Order: structure tokens, then C-alpha cells, then sequence
């Protein structure tokens, strides 16, 4: 018969097939369910999604239409969960956020 | 009387006094002493001692000679500063 | 000419819009061979490791320079002294 | 050769989210790792969580279970409502 | 286009067109396919001055080969005129044929002036607006001259041209020259990559060594002032039958001979008594010492001791390089220093030896390093020595250089490195150089020899060059030889 995948009978678009195999081959139990594939294949399309949509607000707020680095630092940082879960990550080529302390700002 | 190398410079002080600046700046300080140059030298080198010597464990258990990036990630995410955009 | 502290100010917004390297390259890659000949003899190193190498470098010490500084206005200061960095360095479990 | 990346899937998602947009390569690496690592983490963490239970299958218990406890806050909340849906919908059809 | 693409074809085909292999195999292929079924004898002085005789065949081989249309180039060797041969062709456009300008003389930076110098004592009243300078002058001199459309000759060097591209790249042009071509020998040189977009009618190459490493960077060369005619190396590196040597029996490069006879035009110095002298050499073998015979033992058998082909040529130079080898401190410049050096042993004695006799040395060495070890036994011996080697600059360079080429000078031995910057140093009032270490390049190690053996010199000039034995410096001079030995059979038969 015809076949078509998990990922199309799931709704998803992130592989179900790929996270399978990794969670099989990856030594993490002895043997896997048949619904944690998709269940992570979900979750990590939300993350996917959620910080990429952060991104491009913040690259169409510098009148650019290609997401860089700066603008996944400044979208992470600027939303303060996304920054309590990538907290000890450092994004490579992402500068700093602006920030001038008060107290320095002359009279 | 100079056949030998008496002419050479110390490498820590290659990270010049601007450039530390330069990072103080980005930091967002307005007002930099004198000593803090030393200090920071001090603490590069430490920090670069742990990294580098985590880093070349690795390359050396792989059996191989060169450090590649991903041999230093994996070095980077053991003490705990994971690193994203240089693979993996 | 220009009051002090302008120039500062106009640094510090120089310095946070960009996303660039801040200590030299070839410096920097220099150090990390030298201070890496004493583990072991005749390593090799890519670009990309040295490069990884760097932009840690840089995030390491400007997250301690904002602790340094937020030391030293904690103490009714502006200038930043090792008393501030080694404070800020022996509270985040390093020194 | 022949190097797994999840590139064309991130993509899949940017033009389903902002359909003018697009990804510089040095920002597709780093949305890459990313995944990878959030999927080790949650990973490791099903893993850590079925040895405990003197339970030998990874399954979308636990795999729920870690989500609720790596992701903070509305991340969560929203990223368990859209694994329960999506689940439900791949074992209704 | 095709006018010309096909005019040049059967042109080939008329002078001498034994080619047969690349003229048919090349998408040329279908437009060749419809012709399938088939002189300033006098030396002239439209340009000011007089042209020695052998010099006019030159310029109307470019005239020919102009009035031909096609690229040249040609291999005059250094100090035969090279630059009048060169702006004497561009005074026949302006005259003869009275097309003045545009065209570049892309140069290196140390004769960036000196054509210009060259070029008004042979032909005054020219358009030369050498492009120069800092930012700043350089960048205003653009659009009243660059952009003013109103230049015949433009004077620019090799890293100017690689900066000023944008200014250049609009321009039409229809000739662009380069001086000392070679290099452009590696086609993915990023100086050779940006020469490829620009537009211009033919080329004009100036070289005296074309083959230096290799014959396929020949085809890097005439996939310069022809890419259309080449456009492959497979089809001229494999195809000559892996160089000829093990599948030839002196015919494929019979038919090479003629393949690029109508391409180069090389002229000896035998043919003329400028130097008027021929030259000497020795390949004295030094028996390897005892301290380096520990090193290089130790070297083998396993700091940083990378690169170990090379740092056994330290051991075969001299061990005080490996910073530990001499004793310990304190340090002292003894004779110990000369104990522990094959070569400076032997090397010792034979500075003496010119002493008596009034000859001055050139001493041409590889690792500059190696220089301040030579220094130091300099400052040993008491003699009278001046350096010019890399990190000096120019001024510091001819105010050493005057010491040496001063008249009633007293200097005995004076250090350079093998490469010493351009030909145009001027070393022909000395008798003796001496080549301490090989190198991979006889070329590399043929111009420098020509330092001393440079027009002018009238004493025999001697030049030694000292090889370590039962070492690696034995297989380096072979492999020089035979790139050396590829010239002769490849080029050095023609004329
Ligand atoms: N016919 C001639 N009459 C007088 N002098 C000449 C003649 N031809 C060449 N020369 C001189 O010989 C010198 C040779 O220089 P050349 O080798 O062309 O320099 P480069 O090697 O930089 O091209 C030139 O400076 C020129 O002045
Ligand atoms: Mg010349």
C-alpha cells in the first residue's frame, strides 16, 4: 500500500522517522515507546517556532528581512524565559544587550 | 653579540590596554584604574588554562594531534559555558 | 575640550550596538598556542577551535566586567579596581 | 559526507511562522545546535527519569514529564498542551 | 568576438601549426567546424632614440603579433631593456597607428616610478598619472584623472590594482601589462582572479623565468593572455605525457617546441657581451659535524619539533638555531661557535682564503636567523659587514647598500636573504657571493646569483653553495635540479 509518514499522520513538521532512530541509537533506555517520537518532535517544533518568531520581530524592528546571530541573542535576551532556559548558553556573534546604568548618566 | 634572541616580548601583554578597554566598554563601565589591566591578564590566563586543558584531554584520547573546534566545545560544555554555532 | 565622561558614555554606546571581536586575532591565537605548549608538545589548531576559543574569551570577560562594575557602584564608586574584580570573581565560586 | 542537520525542517517552520523572512547560515547553525541540545537535554532527562522508576521504556509519560521539568514557566504549559494534541491526533489517525 | 576567435585559429595553424592535439579538441568546436572543409627594419625613431639591433625583431614581434592580434609574451632576461623593448610597442599604437591610451603598467611597488623615469627619456610628451599614495590622494586623483577619461599610460602596482578595482573594472581598456609576471603563477591568486574581469582587447606579459616550480604553471599563464586557447590543464599537463620523461623518446617535446614558439620570445645573454664573462660554481660537500650528527639522530627518532623536513635543515645549517645546542650560559662568541657548524668550518677557512686576495663577499643565506649567527662570527673575525636582510627599509637599504658600492669602499662581507627584494639592487661591483643554503626554486636561487653576475661586472665573480651530506639538504638540491633541468628541456631550445 501507499505509505505515508509519521510526521503527516502526526500534523507535525519536524521528523518523527529521525527522532526515532536517535532515541533508539542513543542509549537512553533499553527499549522506546511508539508515542515519545512525536511528542518530542512536537515540543521541539514549539521551541523552534516561539524563538523564530521572537527572532524576526526583532529583525523586522532593524528593517532587515534575514534573521543573524545579534538578532537571536537580542530576541533570547529580551524575553526573560526563553533567557532562563538558555541562560549559560552563549549565542556566538551575538553582542550584548544595551544597557547603561542609571547612576552613570551625567546631571 | 645578538646571535641568540635577547629581542622578544611576553605574550600576555599582547592583550593590549585598549583592547581591555575596549571590553570594559562593552561591559558598560565609564572609568578604568591602572591595575586593572594586570588583573584581567591574570584572569584570561586561568581561564584559558582550564579550557585549553580540558580541550587537549580530549584530542589527545581521540588519538589525534589537532584541536578542533568541536574538541573544544566539548571541553567548553564540561566546565559549563555551552557554546552554540560552531556545530553540534 | 569635551567634558570627561562624554567620550565614555559615547564608548559604552559605540561598544553595545556592535556584535564584532574586541581583543586582536592574531594576539589572542598567539596566547592560546603558547599557553597550550605546556600540556602537551606539538598540538595542532584550526581556525574554528581558535575562533570558539575567542568568542568564550569574550563572553567570559565582558559577563565579569559587568559584574565589576556593578561591584564598584554597589561601593558609591565609578572607577573599577581589582578589589571589585576579585570580589566579583571569589562570589561566582572562581576564585 | 552525509551530515543529519534539521536545517530544512527550522526553515520549514520560519516559513510557516514569518512567510517573508530568512536565515543567515551562521544563524541556521546556531538555531541547529540548539535543537540538539534541548533534545539531549530532554532526552537525558527521560532517560535519568525512567531508571528511576525501575521502568525500562522510554515513553511519552516520562518524555511530558521532562518537558515540565526543563522548561520554565508558559513554555511548559504550552509546549505540553501541543505535544498532548499532536499525540492525540497521530493515534486518532 | 568569433572574428577574431576564428582568425587567430588557422593563424596558429599558418605559422608553424604542428599543435594537432588542443587546436580541434578545445564549445570552439562548431565554430570551427564551418571553415572545417579547408617592417622597422631600421631601427625607428618615431619613439626618441636609437634601438640596438637586436632589440627592433622584439617590438615588431609585438607589432606582428598586434598586427596578428594576439597576445604575447615576451622573456627578455634582466638588464637587457626589458622597458624600453616595452614602451617603444605602446609608442607604435600612438604613432603608427594612433590609438593613445587607455592601458595599465601594473607593476611591483619598487618600480612603480621607475618606468615613468624610463618612459619620457624615450618618448615625451605621454599621459602618465600614476596612481599612488594614501587614501587620501590616491582617492581624489580617481575622478579628475581615473574618471576624467583623459590618460594614455596609468602606472599602478599590484596591491593598488586589487584595491582600486571598482574605478578600473567600469573602464574598458585595450591593453593591461604586468611586469615580473610570475606572480601570477598560482590561478587562484586572488590578484589573478580579479584580472580576470578585466576588459581589455590583448595582454602583455614581461617575465624572464616562466617556469620556476612546475610546467602547469606555463598554462596559468597562458590561460591569462588567451584563456579561450587553453581553458584546460588536462589537456596540457597529462596530455605532455606526465613532463615528458617516461613516454618520450625527444619527440612530444619536439612538437612542444614549436607548440609555443609564437608565444615567447627569450633572448640570451650569451648572444650579447654585456656581461661578457661566464660564471663558477662549486658544490663543495661538508662532512656533518659532531653535535649536529646528535641532533639529527634525535630529530629522527621520536619544543615544538614540527615540520620536520625543514628542521632538519637547521640541523644541516647550524645547531646554535635549536636554543640549547651551544653551551650554556654565560655566552661567549669564541671559537666554540665554529666547531659546531659543517658548513662554518668549512666556510671559515675559505673566508680567509679571499681575504688576502681583496674580494668582497655576498653572503646569501635562507632563514634570516641564521644571518645573526654569520653576524656575530662577523663580529668575531673583526670584519667590516652591513645588513639588509627583511624588516629593513629602503632608506636603511641604500645607505647599506652605498657602504658596499661605494668608490674605495672596505666593506668584506655584506648579508642578504635569498629573495633581498627586486632585481633592481645593484651588486655589480663585487667578485664572490656565497649561497649558504639550497633552496627548492633554482630560479628562487638563479636570480640571486645574477645579483653579482648583473651587467656591468667585469672580474670573474665566484659563487659557492654548501651542501650537508648524507642529509636531507642531498635530496633538495636534486629536486632543484631537475625543476632546474625541466627549464633547458622545455625552454632553454628555441633561440
Ligand atoms: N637601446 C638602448 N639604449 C640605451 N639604453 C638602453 C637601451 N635599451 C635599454 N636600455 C637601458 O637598459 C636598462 C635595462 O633595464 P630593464 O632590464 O629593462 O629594467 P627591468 O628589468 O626593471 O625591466 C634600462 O634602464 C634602460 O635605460
Ligand atoms: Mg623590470
Amino acid at each position: 500500500a501507499k505509505a505515508k509518514t509519521r510526521s503527516s499522520r502526526a500534523g507535525l513538521q519536524f521528523p518523527v522517522g529521525r527522532v526515532h532512530r536517535l532515541l533508539r541509537k542513543g542509549n537512553y533506555a533499553e527499549r522506546v515507546g511508539a508515542g515519545a517520537p512525536v511528542y518530542l518532535a512536537a515540543v521541539l517544533e514549539y521551541l523552534t517556532a516561539e524563538i523564530l518568531e521572537l527572532a524576526g520581530n526583532a529583525a523586522r524592528d532593524n528593517k532587515k528581512t534575514r534573521i543573524i546571530p545579534r538578532h537571536l541573542q537580542l530576541a533570547v535576551r529580551n524575553d526573560e524565559e526563553l533567557n532562563k532556559l538558555l541562560g549559560r548558553v552563549t549565542i556566538a556573534q551575538g553582542g550584548v544587550l544595551p544597557n547603561i546604568q542609571s547612576v552613570l548618566l551625567p546631571k | 653579540a645578538k646571535r641568540h634572541r635577547k629581542v622578544l616580548r611576553d605574550n600576555i601583554q599582547g592583550i593590549t590596554k585598549p583592547a581591555i578597554r575596549r571590553l570594559a566598554r562593552r561591559g558598560g563601565v565609564k572609568r578604568i584604574s591602572g591595575l586593572i589591566y594586570e588583573e584581567t591578564r591574570g584572569v584570561l590566563k586561568v581561564f584559558l588554562e582550564n579550557v585549553i586543558r580540558d580541550a587537549v584531554t580530549y584530542t589527545e584520547h581521540a588519538k589525534r594531534k589537532t584541536v578542533t573546534a568541536m574538541d573544544v566545545v566539548y571541553a567548553l560544555k564540561r566546565q559549563g559555558r555551552t557554546l552554540y554555532g560552531f556545530g553540534g | 575640550r569635551y567634558r570627561p565622561g562624554t567620550v565614555a558614555l559615547r564608548e559604552i554606546r559605540r561598544y553595545q550596538k556592535s556584535t564584532e571581536l574586541l581583543i586582536r586575532k592574531l594576539p589572542f591565537q598567539r596566547l592560546v598556542r603558547e599557553i597550550a605548549q605546556d600540556f602537551k608538545t606539538d598540538l595542532r589548531f584550526q581556525s574554528s577551535a581558535v575562533m570558539a576559543l575567542q568568542e568564550a574569551s569574550e563572553a567570559y570577560l565582558v559577563a565579569l566586567f559587568e559584574d565589576t562594575n556593578l561591584c564598584a557602584i554597589h561601593a558609591k564608586r565609578v572607577t573599577i579596581m581589582p578589589k571589585d574584580i576579585q570580589l566579583a570573581r571569589r562570589i561566582r565560586g572562581e576564585r | 559526507t552525509r551530515k543529519e542537520s534539521y536545517a530544512i525542517y527550522v526553515y520549514k517552520v520560519l516559513k510557516q511562522v514569518h512567510p517573508d523572512t530568512g536565515i543567515s547560515s551562521k544563524a541556521m547553525s546556531i538555531m541547529n545546535s540548539f535543537v540538539n541540545d534541548v533534545f539531549e537535554r530532554i532526552a537525558g532527562e527521560a532517560s535519568r527519569l525512567a531508571h528511576y522508576n525501575k521502568r525500562s521504556t522510554i515513553t511519552s509519560r516520562e518524555i511530558q514529564t521532562a518537558v515540565r521539568l526543563l522548561l520554565p514557566g508558559e513554555l511548559a504549559k504550552h509546549a505540553v498542551s501541543e505535544g498532548t494534541k499532536a499525540v492525540t491526533k497521530y493515534t486518532s489517525a | 568576438d568569433l572574428e577574431g576567435t576564428t582568425k587567430r585559429f588557422e593563424h596558429l595553424l599558418s605559422l608553424s601549426g604542428l599543435f594537432k592535439h588542443f587546436i580541434e579538441s578545445k564549445k570552439f568546436r562548431q565554430v570551427l567546424d564551418v571553415l572545417e572543409e579547408n617592417q622597422f627594419r631600421e631601427s625607428p625613431a618615431y619613439v626618441n632614440g636609437q634601438l640596438r639591433p637586436y632589440q627592433i625583431q622584439g617590438v615588431n614581434w609585438l607589432v606582428s603579433l598586434h598586427k596578428n592580434k594576439i597576445a604575447g609574451i615576451l622573456a627578455d632576461e634582466m638588464g637587457l631593456g626589458k622597458t624600453l623593448q616595452t614602451i617603444s610597442f605602446l609608442g607604435y599604437l600612438r604613432y603608427i597607428e594612433k590609438i593613445p591610451g587607455p592601458f595599465l603598467v601594473i607593476a611591483p611597488k619598487s618600480t612603480l616610478n621607475n618606468w615613468l623615469r624610463e618612459i619620457n627619456r624615450w618618448t615625451p610628451d605621454v599621459n602618465a598619472f600614476i596612481l599612488q599614495g594614501d587614501k587620501e590622494e590616491r582617492a581624489e586623483l580617481i575622478q579628475k584623472k581615473l574618471l576624467g577619461c583623459d590618460f594614455d599610460v596609468v602606472i599602478a602596482s599590484y596591491e593598488i590594482i586589487i584595491r582600486e578595482k571598482s574605478p578600473l573594472k567600469k573602464i574598458n581598456w585595450e591593453y593591461i601589462i604586468i611586469d615580473e609576471a610570475h606572480r601570477i603563477k598560482n590561478e587562484e591568486s586572488m590578484l589573478s582572479q580579479v584580472l580576470r574581469e578585466f576588459t581589455s582587447r590583448n595582454r602583455l606579459l614581461i617575465t624572464g623565468t616562466p617556469l620556476q616550480n612546475n610546467l602547469h604553471e606555463l598554462w596559468a599563464l597562458l590561460n591569462f593572455l588567451l584563456p579561450d586557447i587553453f581553458s584546460d590543464a588536462q589537456d596540457f599537463d597529462d596530455w605532455f605525457s606526465s613532463e615528458s620523461t617516461e613516454e618520450d623518446q625527444d619527440k612530444i617535446v619536439k612538437q612542444l617546441h614549436t607548440v609555443l614558439q609564437p608565444f615567447l620570445l627569450r633572448r640570451i645573454k650569451s648572444d650579447v657581451e654585456t656581461s661578457l664573462l661566464p660564471k663558477k660554481e662549486l658544490n663543495l660537500y661538508v662532512g656533518m659535524s659532531s653535535m649536529q650528527k646528535k641532533w639529527y639522530k634525535k630529530i629522527l627518532e621520536k619544543t615544538r619539533l614540527l615540520n620536520i623536513m625543514m628542521q632538519l635543515r637547521k640541523c644541516c645549517n647550524h645547531p646554535y638555531l635549536f636554543d640549547g645546542a651551544e653551551p650554556g650560559p654565560p655566552y661567549t662568541t669564541d671559537e666554540h661557535l665554529v666547531y659546531n657548524a659543517a658548513k662554518l668550518q668549512v666556510l671559515d677557512k675559505l673566508l680567509k682564503k679571499l681575504k688576502e686576495e681583496g674580494s668582497r663577499v655576498l653572503i646569501f643565506s635562507q632563514m634570516s636567523r641564521l644571518l645573526d649567527i654569520l653576524e656575530d662570527y662577523c663580529y668575531f673575525r673583526n670584519y667590516e659587514y652591513c645588513r639588509i636582510d627583511g624588516s629593513t627599509a629602503h632608506e636603511d637599504r641604500i645607505q647599506a647598500i652605498d657602504d658596499y658600492n661605494a668608490p674605495d669602499s672596505k666593506k668584506f662581507v655584506f648579508l642578504l636573504t635569498t629573495r633581498a627584494g627586486g632585481l633592481g639592487i645593484n651588486l655589480t661591483s663585487a667578485d664572490v657571493v656565497v649561497l649558504y643554503d639550497s633552496d627548492w626554486n633554482p630560479q628562487a636561487d638563479l636570480q640571486a646569483m645574477d645579483r653579482a653576475h648583473r651587467i656591468g661586472q667585469k672580474k670573474q665573480v665566484k659563487v659557492f653553495r654548501l651542501v650537508t651530506d648524507n642529509s636531507v639538504e642531498e635530496k633538495i638540491l636534486e629536486r632543484a635540479t631537475q625543476k632546474l633541468r625541466l627549464d633547458q628541456l622545455v625552454i632553454q631550445n628555441r633561440t
